[PDB]
Parts: structure tokens; sequence; C-alpha cells
């Protein structure tokens, strides 16, 4: 039962890592292929972040890796600290 | 923040019983009133106090 | 991804600043390491006498321009521009010629020197 469900993830997660070696086969060749759509209106498209474009979807992720984005950075966050009390 | 009356070269305050944040710095102040002859920030506690 | 260096704008750069913990500050040559984007700045700290390591996780580099360039984003100091191969960029714009690190109060903006004795 349970393993039918593991397969089945197993086979998906192959499923995208083929994806993601075409895409890198893109980067590498040119190349009019599948995940040129997203890295096209992402590179014109305002959108620093990849959250805010992609909407969380996991192909639109794996065709956007290897590229610069403002989430790279962890020096912009700021850790919120509460100062010492009293003596 | 608190509310102000003065702001420049000198600064005026004025302070509650409840604690205050500013960008990533939450600190704790009591009520009260407090003058400062520079614009740095100020707050109503011991540790500005000296 | 690695980093990469441009050299785009240069004519219209005055100087640069550093961003720590999401806020401006001024840079001084005892600092070690940084994260960059463009060339002129090792001349800029090598003139100096400054040398550096870059790293990811070390303050950014953003260049002061005269030049209105690239787009506000809120929570985000300055502007950002992003290059023709995908990188991105700081700057900080001015209107007037006596600007260094200007943060926001409620009702007015103030210079500071020194984030965590000023009132921003």
């Amino acid at each position: 039962i349970i393993i039918w469900f593991l397969l089945l993830s197993v086979c998906l997660g192959s499923l995208i890592y083929s994806t993601a070696a075409l895409g890198v086969l893109m980067s590498n060749l040119g190349m009019p292929s599948y995940c040129t759509g997203y890295r096209e209106g992402y590179l014109n498209s305002t959108n620093v972040t990849i959250a805010t474009y992609c909407t969380g979807s996991i192909p639109c992720s794996v065709c956007l890796s290897g590229l610069d984005s403002l989430d790279t950075y962890p020096s912009l966050e700021t850790i919120q600290i509460t100062i010492s009390s009293f003596k | 923040f608190p509310n102000t009356y003065l702001e420049g070269s000198v600064r005026v305050v004025t302070t509650f019983d409840s604690e205050y944040c500013r960008h990533g710095t939450c600190e704790r102040s009591e009520a009260g009133v407090c003058v400062s002859t520079s614009g740095r920030w100020v707050l109503n506690n011991d540790y500005y106090r000296s | 991804h690695v980093m990469s260096k441009h050299t785009d704008f240069s004519s219209e750069i005055i100087g640069y600043k550093a961003i720590d913990g999401g806020v401006t500050r001024d840079i001084a040559s005892t600092d070690t390491c940084f994260a960059n984007k463009h060339a002129d700045f090792d001349t800029w700290f090598s003139q100096r006498g400054g040398s550096y390591t870059n790293d990811k996780a070390c303050p950014l580099i953003a260049a002061v321009i005269t030049r209105e360039v690239g787009f506000v984003v809120p929570g985000l100091p300055g502007t950002i521009l992003r290059t023709t191969n995908g990188d991105f960029l700081h700057f900080l714009p001015r209107v007037f010629s006596a600007v260094g690190n200007i943060c926001y109060t409620p009702s007015k903006l103030i210079e500071y020197t020194d984030f965590a004795t000023s009132a921003c």
C-alpha cells in the first residue's frame, strides 16, 4: 500500500530531475526547450523574489534554479532583539 | 514609538508604563519625561539615565 | 549560483556604502569580508590598502549614484536593479549632494552615523 505511494513519489521526483537536466542542457546549449518560458518571463518581470513569481509551484522553481535572486542574501534579515531589562 | 514634542539637535519625549519597540530592538521603559542634548535614542530607564 | 562583477553605470558613482543587518552603515578598513557585485570597488578598496574575501554571509556593497536607477521595493533600502544577465544590483539615489545614509522617522527624514545611537 504505502510502497506504491513511495514508488509514485520516486517516479515523480525522477521526472522532475529529468526536467532539471533538460534545463541544464538548455542553459549549456541554447536552447528552445521546456524551461524557456519561466525564465524568459522571470527575467523581464519586476518580481525580485521567486516565491511571488512561481507561487510555490515545483516545476517553476526547478526551471529557475541557478539564477540570482533577492532571497539569496541572508544579511538583509534583521532578527528582533529584546534589550536587557534591569539591574 | 513614544510621543515627542521637539525633534532635532535637542529632543523631548514622553513615555508610558509599557515597552516600546523599534527596528530590530524592543525595549522596556517607565512612564515619565526625558530631555536629551543630542538626537540619540532616549528611553526612561536606569541605563539611559546613567 | 556564483556572483559576478559588472561595471555598468560606473561614471555615475561617487562612492560605496555597506549594508549590514538590513541597515546601511559606513565602511571601515578593518572589515574583512563583503558580498560584492562591482569591479571598481576593488580599486576603491585597494587605494585605501584594504583586502577582503568574497562570501554571501557578509555585508553587501552598494554604490552611491547621482542618477535615478532601478525601482523601489518595500522593506529594502535604496533601489534595486537587475542586470541583463539576471544578477541584481543595489544603489543609493540622492536628491542633494550632502547625503550620507538616511533613515526614516515616522514624521521626517534625518541622517545618522550609527543606527544603534540615532533616532532612526
